[PDB]
Parts: structure tokens; sequence; C-alpha cells
């Protein structure tokens, strides 16, 4: 049985993020986490902005940890799940990207740092930020 | 459009 997942969902909650003080350009990391049957993945995000460009952003990558071949071809969509427990201020890569060993892609202006304030009560319930990352896979 | 890298 010659089998491969193809696609993968994975959901991310940043706690007490109002904490997270990091500065400009300054980052968080997810655990790593592996999609199956090979690839390994995590996450990173900017709380302030990866550069002044994004000064007012949170920025968003997806990050490539390892892979048997040369590269990884994937379409990515990032999202936040509210307080309801739905999907918001989704965005998506509209095609595929190359990844390689040690690359990210991602959304460099993704959300509104005074936004995600703003609707705390929604959007960071109890503080919590959770962001929700699904894949799509096609060439390994 | 508008991806793009933090690492490359």
């Amino acid at each position: 049985g010659s089998g491969k997942v193809v696609k993968f969902s994975y959901m991310w909650t940043i706690n007490n993020f109002s904490f997270c003080r990091e500065e400009m350009g300054e980052v968080i990391k997810s655990s790593t986490f592996s999609s199956g049957a090979k690839l390994k993945w995590c996450l990173r995000v900017n709380p302030k902005g990866l550069d002044e460009e994004s000064k007012d952003y949170l920025s968003l990558y997806l990050l490539l940890v390892s892979c048997p071949k040369s590269e990884v071809r994937a379409k990515f969509k990032f999202s936040i799940l509210n307080a309801k427990g739905e999907e918001t201020k989704a965005m998506e890569s509209q095609r595929a990207y190359r990844f390689v060993q040690g690359k990210d892609w991602g959304f460099k202006k993704f959300i509104r740092r005074d936004f995600l304030l703003d609707e705390a009560n929604g959007l960071l319930p109890d503080d919590k930020l959770t962001l929700f990352c699904e894949v799509s896979v096609v060439q390994d | 459009p508008d991806v793009s890298s933090s690492t490359h």
C-alpha cells in the first residue's frame, strides 16, 4: 500500500499573548511537528512585526525543518480561531510555494496588532491566541 | 500575492 499524507492542519495556541513583549523582528517558534508516512515543520510568529514595513503587524510563517529530498512544494492557509471556535482573518497562499530545508514562507502583515487588541474579547479569549495553519503538500 | 520569507 503506497500512501502519503497530502494535507494536514496544525493548531497552535499562544497563552498570555499580551505578555509577549518581543520587539520588532524578534520571533516565537512553535514546537516542531511532522507530517506523516518524513517532513518536519514549525511555525514562527513575530508578535511585533518582522520589520518596519510590518511594525504594526504580527508576522506569520511556516518553516520546513526537514525533508527527504531537495525540496517540498506546498499551499498553505493561516487563520485565527475566535472565541466561538470559528475561523476568521484567513489568508492563503494563492499558489504552492517551494520550501527547502530551513526556509519559510508566510505573511509579513497577517493581522494588525491594534485590531487584535481591540477585539481581545473575541480574538484573545483568556488572553490566548489560537492560530490555525492548513497545509497542502503537493510534492515531496 | 504578497507571501514572503523571513529566513531567506
